[PDB]
């Protein structure tokens, strides 16, 4: 098919799980084909390495999706630093 | 007590 | 050409974890020849051997080969036990007759939590929106999820496989998509979970605008 340009949506932390040591940052990637993706983590200019990412599922209008989990310690969630996803 | 999903039964105990 | 082969299946995860279901390991056996038709099976349930399964219909493949299934009911409570499955295959193009065992996967088990999250600030811009149910640290991946409005399933969402954490616990994440103004108009949107380690199999969280 024609390739499609895909929607990147960074989601914070669940105020839910902000009762754990370590909390979640989810990137949800969307309406992409093919499927072949590249996703980056970083937070202020640096890389971030723990995270796991899905591999594609196809999604109901024939794009695919994923999403990748980034588990950072809590503490830098109350630091700051803005983390964000990238493809 | 029991769970129920959906108007179908899960599991008690 | 063979000849057969034997694939040992477990139950569905909710069958396993729902009372109300009946969970059952299915022993299929591909490639058994037209000239030989004929399968004996035996059962096992932790080394002794049972007598309650049954056969299912024969199925032609058209490809000069049979499909050949035997079905055993599982207690809910055995197969949450760990307790080992055995299928045995006779059939005269078997030097040896085959073994195939399962049972649920070993190690501690672990509770998924479970978060819900609205769609991104950026995507309200769009025709529809992503609500996303992350369930994360579950042992084993064994689970299902689904989501639910007002009563009803929800059947437009998809869910990512479980994927390997680093601490051997899973995660997974499943996407339900729903026009922008189903979500403008503030409906609760609910994420059920069924996991063996949750209280009585089950949790749900909900969420709105
Ligand atoms: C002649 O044809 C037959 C039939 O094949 C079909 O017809 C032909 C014309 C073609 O169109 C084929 O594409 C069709 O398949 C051929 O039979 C096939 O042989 C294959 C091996 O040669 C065998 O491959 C192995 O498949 C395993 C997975 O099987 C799943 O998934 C497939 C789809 O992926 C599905 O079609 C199969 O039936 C089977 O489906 C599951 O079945 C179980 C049990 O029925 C279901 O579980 C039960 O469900 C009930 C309710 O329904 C309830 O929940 C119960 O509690 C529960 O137990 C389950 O839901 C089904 N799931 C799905 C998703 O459908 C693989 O795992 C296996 O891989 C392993 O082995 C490999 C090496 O062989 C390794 O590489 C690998 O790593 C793994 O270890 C193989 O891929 C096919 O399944 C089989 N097809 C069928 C329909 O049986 C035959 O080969 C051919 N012969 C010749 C000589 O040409």
């Amino acid at each position: 098919g024609q390739p499609r340009e895909p929607q990147v949506y960074t989601l914070p932390p669940s105020r839910e799980e902000m009762t754990k040591n370590q909390v979640s940052l989810v990137c949800l990637v969307k309406g992409f084909y093919p499927s072949d993706i590249a996703v980056e983590w970083e937070s202020n200019g640096q890389p971030e390495n723990n995270y796991k990412t899905t591999p594609p599922v196809l999604d109901s209008d024939g794009s695919f999706f994923l999403y990748s989990v980034l588990t950072v310690d809590k503490s830098r969630w109350q630091q700051g630093n803005v983390f964000s996803c990238s493809v | 007590d029991c769970a129920w999903h959906l108007g179908e039964l899960v599991w008690c105990t």
